[PDB]
């Protein structure tokens, strides 16, 4: 299968900063990665499809880049309603494997 | 398969002697026989012939007296008689044969087969 | 468009588990694929399997002959059967939808916490 | 009676036979000479075995010209044995009796004649034993040659011809065969044969020797008079020398050979010896004597050919069992790799590959079908001249029981194994359509194989041509190149491809009503271009019609190709050189 | 001198040679008997031509045991001629002189010895003429046999062995060869030969006859007294009967053969005659006399083998030119169908098909590479025993000049024709990468072909296994089945596929940086799923890594396969049975 | 997103005809393919050819070796060249845009009528 | 290639009727057809993509149906703001061929 | 290659007469010769032998007087002498040969080759 890894298991950042969540892949994903954001006690809502585009209902502070085996999600000017757990999921092969977990925690 | 001949040794000249040229294995009726004569010190000369279809023929040089010929197919042989004095004496008398149909025997080859007998004259 | 979860929350170990997702606002046989995602007692996610709009079902290799998904058109639902449940299978189960032309899971469900205990 | 005569024989292919005369009396007549002489070319002229275009002689039987059915009433023993090793001796000459005889007599009389032949010839010990192929072993060479002799003895021929019965044998059984022939001739029956390098142990048996050298007759008459004849010609036979080799050394003209005689006189080599014979007493004696002078129905000969072919096929379970086993193994292996065909992005590729490979294998497995009319060419020609059957009955008999059952089976084996282990289309009609298409592809490839090699003597040339033809046929199939992108001046070549016709039918059968995109209902419409989500899109992209006629026209074309190729093969067999 | 002796010879393969004694004097020694006897098995024991495991006798030269280099100093004429027809007589025995002789002497002395040999043997008329292959005609059989005889005469052997010099010849030239041998022996040189069915015209030349029957010696002594020996044993020789056949009929035991004598007296067949000879005077006389008693470098023999192979290759331009022509026409045709590759929905299919077919053809064209060590097996064994070369030099010489230049050319011809007529990728490096990959695929297939057939005697078994192996290799290529959908227990089999390694490299070379959707920029992102618009997507979907290592590892694997297969072939040649 | 058509309007027969379409609001080499359509003096239309975003040009087989399409990226336009003009080609020339993913010509041009007279 | 023909080249209809326009093709198209509406003096405007869908900026009165080889344009309750010419284009192969023309005309 | 013998016809009994058993083609030094005797009306009985290594041996019945033996290899022949009266008369006297090395000649076979001569006694 294709194992998705997320190097930062937990972040310690502040308000109004640039957050970078990078996750690599075992194989070649070919821009078939999606980002999901889960709140503490809710379903995981979908953030970005195609690893570059961005879905409706979300501000433009979120950006997605990367090509090949690793992809990065960028948050500009982090505010206080953006905490939660972030996941990257591949949909290239049939056993869809999610990433790890990046639970944001402000100080 | 071999071709032999038989003769004799005469004591007193002037007698009559008969030589035979016998062949075994193959029949002589298909062939033409020829009596040739050689001596120890002379050349090779024939005597006469035999034709397979017609009678006999004679092409000698000086022997033209009492030399008769006879081909007997029952015994598969031919004969040579001698009655006259014939001062030519003690010859080997080879006997050959050849197979042709046309006349004029003296134009044939008469390939020889074997050694000959020897005669004596006092 | 809208999904709702139902089923029990206490299944005895070494037994069979049955869950159901009810779909409203869209037809289960029209266009999309319908998935099952379980979140373990922690912060991990696992895709178990999905059913197409015609009946084609695809399962995860991890669940070797333990998962069977069956759909009912009349009540517009799809049900999940997981046999030989174990104590360590204590995840909360969501039923999501799969667009296909986009490749991502758009709409989800509330989810139910399933406990395996004696 | 049964005295053969030939007068003023002249044969022109380069005149290979000059003026030849001779009378073959009832006995043991032998023809001798070097290989390049008219030794063999005269035997095939005395028997009706050469085209009468070049024959300018006059051959008679009892002072009358030979009738039209002379070849049907005179046995001819071919040099190389053409007996079927798979059948038994009794069954071989039973097959001969069932065709060469008349159907008025019951089977009891045919069987008692069979028994009389095997008893007279002395074939009772191995009467019910197999002759023997190259893999399995049976009777030895002498009794095989004797069986071949008895094959044409069934109709009690008045005259029997043999082409070098000693060649290919050893010094022990050659005298046995010659003594058998002499004993057979003792009752009185003309036996004319060619002989190569005999021994004196067999030379004494001859009754009429005929010496040939470069088409010129060199002696003819009693065999026991030849040695004296050549002795009186100026050639001595040394003691402990073979008279046959003695004659051959003179004929060849070896200087190191026998020595000359002594000459009492008072055209290099070959025109002097013949001329000697022309003006000999034997020639005059010969010339004076010289100048003194279907049955079975079509079905009756179809059933027997088919039965013999089936017995030959089952007699050596090494050509059928081998391909049966390899087909069974290939089917299991293919089902192993292609297990569980999925309806995803990789489903189209797997389906296309597995449907293409089966058709390519079915086409390439018929290359070995040229051993049908090639390994049996000599036997077919011999039995056609002898008068066993006609070309149509032989062609149909070797078709019903050799090609029909050995090509249908592999398709059935392939289809019943790879289908459900793959999961192509769970319907009753699709299974039978796939089996039918595979059967047609195999039959068409086999028929073209037969049409190519239908009278050739070797297989090294037909197989290469067929392989190079099948490669081009495989190129224009539809998988290796898109048939809609071909240039207009080259696109017509696709209509001469059997694999394309089979593959199109298989694809149209498999890809109709399949979706290949999970979670995308493309049946209504395709929201995304360049998607090929639906099976119909793949078929249209490959240039395949979606109508049922677009499926059945492939089988129509395959059947038409079958008929054309079978007719071509039958015509090639009909116009074969039968001399 | 040069008198050979052998005492109490016993050979066990089933003991095929019982107690055999005999002294071969300088002359013309002949061995006679039936085919199954020890006639041939004793010649190969007298010369060092059989494994010494079973020899239990004692053989001496001039009363001393033979040295280790006895096979290098005693000529042996093989029955079937192993002369290469492509070269000329002078070049053939020049090659022999260049190997058996020493490199101390200049080329002038080798050439003068060559001239002396051809003058003595009488080979000046056809000295500079080709021997003759099957397609092209050269000298007649007598001259070929004489050339083969002179091949071993270069090193002036003291003892010369011949295995049936008359077999395969005719009556005219057999006496010529025998007279040549007798004249050669007149100077004084031991000549031991086997003879099959001789004539009395050559029997008088023998000086010592050795009769063998089922491994038992039946007579040994002067050849002129054998007939009287067997006459005094109660066997009469009929007039006009060959004494050789007279002996053979007694040896076999034919009742219809020669008749018995009359017996004046006051163990079925084979042990009575041997027992008769044991208590004979010849045996006592023989027993009393019996009881009275590398050079060239590696390179020097590599260059010559390679030169001979190259001359053989160029002398018969029908195996190189035929494949050159078929490759040229195949390239032109393939360029004709695949003209103008477009970057549309059908571009991927056409590129994959054309890249797969080239690799499959390159693999299947090496099946005919089994004619390298098979058609020359007998000749190679003869050269190796005689002392010409070693296995490594022969293997490299037949590799550098036979496989290396005839496999590189077709790849170059294919690449320079089909590339620009198609328009694959207009770059300098891609053209050379494609050529290199095709060369490696051809070399690997040829090396595997040599590894499979490296000591077999026929080709009908190596080619069938080769084809059945290449079919499975073609199945696991990547086009007929998706390599990522294989089961885990069967996916490993893909690592043993040469065509897969070539095809992966070709595809990785062709599909890198190509767009296949008109008006859709998928380089940034793919707005539509199930699109495969970009070449990289196809490569990843086929399981091919996108790194340059994912290209070069294919060639690494191909080179490793080449080395392993070449080593296996060389080992198979090394451990061949050389007896 | 917006297209503008320009060029001469009268060309002498048996010569070369050149048109230029400029694009505003979207780049040539970004995503789309740019086409050329002619509407004959009537109710008929014909597609000449297109140029891809990368540079690949595809032409209509009816116009055998008479059409050449060339782009310029700096000032963002593409030109049509039609050689050996015949007075039967008196159509109106439009430059359209090919989306690719949808497969349909969404955005069109204003068009110009080119007359071929002596 | 695929030639596209429209059997009705001219209609005589009124306001408020179900107008049906038929367009058949030569080869199989597989729902890969588009409809274009050209007003008398402008460029052709796109009506339908995919022969089933409908473009924005148009009322729901336009419907596209038909599968396989022939397709149909249907107008419900026709008003006077829909006069012009209608074309059916195919975009299956590379040489795209337009149809004929159905010039609507009220009475 | 053939094996002949020569003798004579005696007139008055009691004389001395010699037979010769000659063989051409093959040498007699490797063989052992045996003189056998047959008559028109009697049985077959041998006379004596010859050994190839040692001297001669005799195993007769009533003939034990003056019969000498001599093998001469120079002329490749053996000889038979007769001096006594020997009332047995006019026998064919066949001559055979066999090749052995051991002693005790009388245990051999002596395969014969050809016909014999004839003698006369008054």
């Amino acid at each position: 299968d294709i194992v998705l890894t997320q190097s930062p298991s937990s972040f310690s950042v502040s308000l109004g900063d640039r957050v970078t969540i990078s996750c690599k892949a075992s194989g070649y994903i070919l821009n078939r990665l999606a980002w999901y954001q889960q709140k503490p006690g809710n379903a995981p809502r979908l953030l970005i499809s195609g690893a570059t585009s961005l879905e409706t209902g979300f501000p433009s502070r979120f950006s997605g880049t990367g090509s090949g085996k690793d992809y990065t999600l960028s948050i500009s000017s982090l505010q206080t309603e953006d905490v939660g757990t972030y996941y990257c999921q591949q949909y290239w092969s049939t056993p869809w494997t999610f990433g790890g977990g990046t639970k944001l925690e402000i100080r | 398969v071999q071709l032999q001949e038989s003769g004799g040794g005469l004591v007193q000249p002037g007698g009559s002697l008969r030589l035979s040229c016998a062949a075994s294995g193959f029949t002589l009726g298909y062939y033409a026989v020829g009596w040739f004569r050689q001596a120890p010190g002379k050349e090779r000369e024939g005597v006469s012939c035999i034709s397979s279809s017609d009678g006999s023929t004679y092409y000698p040089d000086s022997v033209k007296g009492r030399f008769t010929i006879s081909r007997d197919n029952a015994k598969n042989t031919v004969y040579l008689q001698m009655n006259s004095l014939k001062p030519e004496d003690t010859a080997v008398y080879y006997c050959a044969t050849t197979v042709r149909i046309n006349n004029s025997c003296k134009e044939y080859q008469y390939h020889g087969w074997g050694q000959g007998t020897q005669v004596t004259v006092s | 468009v809208q999904l709702q979860e139902s089923g029990p929350g206490l299944v005895k170990p070494s037994q069979s588990l049955s869950l159901t997702c009810t779909v409203t606002g869209f037809s289960i046989t029209s266009d999309y694929a319908w998935n099952w995602i379980r979140q373990f007692p922690g912060k991990k996610l696992e895709w178990m399997g999905y059913i197409n709009f015609d009946g084609g079902t695809t399962y995860n290799p991890s669940l070797r002959g333990r998962i069977s998904i069956t759909r009912d058109t009349s009540k517009n639902q799809f049900f999940l059967q997981l046999r030989s449940v174990t104590p360590e299978d204590t995840a909360t189960y969501y039923c999501a939808t799969f667009y296909g032309a986009k490749g991502t899971l758009d709409y989800w469900g509330q989810g139910t916490s399933v406990t395996v205990s004696s | 009676g049964a005295v053969l005569s030939f007068h003023n024989i002249c044969y022109r292919v380069k005149e290979i036979l000059s003026n030849i005369n001779g009378i073959m009396k009832p006995g043991l007549n032998a023809i001798l000479g070097p290989t390049g002489g008219g030794k063999s070319s005269l035997l095939d002229v005395l028997a009706a075995r050469k085209d009468p275009s070049g024959l300018s002689g006059d051959v008679l039987i009892n002072g009358a010209p030979r009738p039209a059915n002379f070849k049907c009433n005179s046995g001819y023993v071919v040099q190389d044995d053409v007996v079927m090793g798979t059948l038994t001796v009794r069954e071989n000459l039973q097959f001969s009796a069932a065709l060469r005889l008349a159907t008025t007599m019951t089977n009891h009389e045919k069987n008692e004649r069979i028994n009389r032949v095997i008893q007279e010839l002395g074939l009772d010990k191995v009467a019910d034993s197999k002759v023997g192929t190259q893999f399995i072993r049976g009777v030895s060479g002498g009794e095989r040659k004797r069986t071949s002799i008895g094959m044409e003895l069934i109709t009690d021929p008045s005259i029997l011809f043999l082409d070098e019965p000693t060649t290919g044998l050893d010094s022990s059984t050659a005298n046995a065969v010659l003594l058998l022939l002499k004993r057979m001739s003792k009752q009185g029956r003309t036996i004319i044969f060619s002989i190569h390098q005999p021994r004196y142990s067999i030379f004494k048996l001859f009754d009429s020797l005929t010496l040939l050298a470069s088409g010129r007759l060199m002696f003819h008459g009693p065999a026991q008079e030849a040695l004296g004849y050549f002795e009186s010609a100026g050639y001595h036979c040394e003691a402990y020398n073979n008279p046959a080799d003695f004659f051959l050394d003179i004929i060849n003209g070896d200087s190191t050979a026998v020595a000359l005689n002594r000459e009492e006189d008072f055209k290099p080599l070959i025109e002097k010896l013949a001329e000697i014979y022309v003006n000999s007493s034997f020639y005059k004696e010969t010339k004076a004597e010289l100048h003194q002078l279907y049955t079975t129905s079509f079905c009756h000969q179809l059933r027997w050919v088919s039965k013999r072919s089936f017995k030959n096929l089952l007699g050596n379970p090494q050509a059928s069992i081998a391909q049966i086993i390899v087909t069974v193994v290939l089917g299991l292996v293919i089902g192993a790799i292609y297990f569980g065909l999925k309806n995803d992005s990789t489903g189209i590729q797997n389906r296309a590959g597995v449907l293409f490979f089966l058709t390519t294998n079915q086409c390439f497995s018929s290359v070995s079908a040229v051993e049908l009319f090639v390994v049996e060419k000599k036997l077919f020609i011999h039995e056609y001249i002898s008068g066993y059957y006609r070309v149509s009955s032989y062609f149909l008999g070797k078709l019903l029981s050799d090609l029909l059952p050995m090509r249908m089976l592999p398709s059935i084996i392939f289809t019943c194994i790879v289908y459900f282990m793959l999961g192509l289309k769970p319907k009753a009609d699709a299974f039978f359509v796939m089996m039918f298409t595979l059967m047609m592809v195999a039959y068409s490839a086999s028929s073209m194989a037969l049409a190519i090699a239908a009278g050739q003597s070797v297989v090294s040339v037909a197989t290469l041509l067929m392989t190079i033809c099948f490669v081009f046929m495989m190129i224009f199939s539809g998988l290796l190149v898109n048939l809609t992108t071909i240039a207009s001046w080259l696109s017509w070549l696709q209509y001469f491809s059997i694999p394309r016709y089979g593959f199109t039918a298989l694809q149209h059968n498999e890809f109709l009503g399949q979706n290949f995109c999970p979670g995308l209902n493309a049946t209504g419409n395709n929201p995304c271009n360049y998607a090929t989500c639906t099976g119909e899109e793949y078929l249209v992209k490959q240039g395949i019609d979606l109508s049922p006629w677009g499926l059945w026209k492939n089988h129509v074309a395959l059947a038409c190709m079958i008929v054309i190729f079978l007719t071509i093969a039958y015509l090639k067999l009909l116009f074969l050189k039968k001399y």
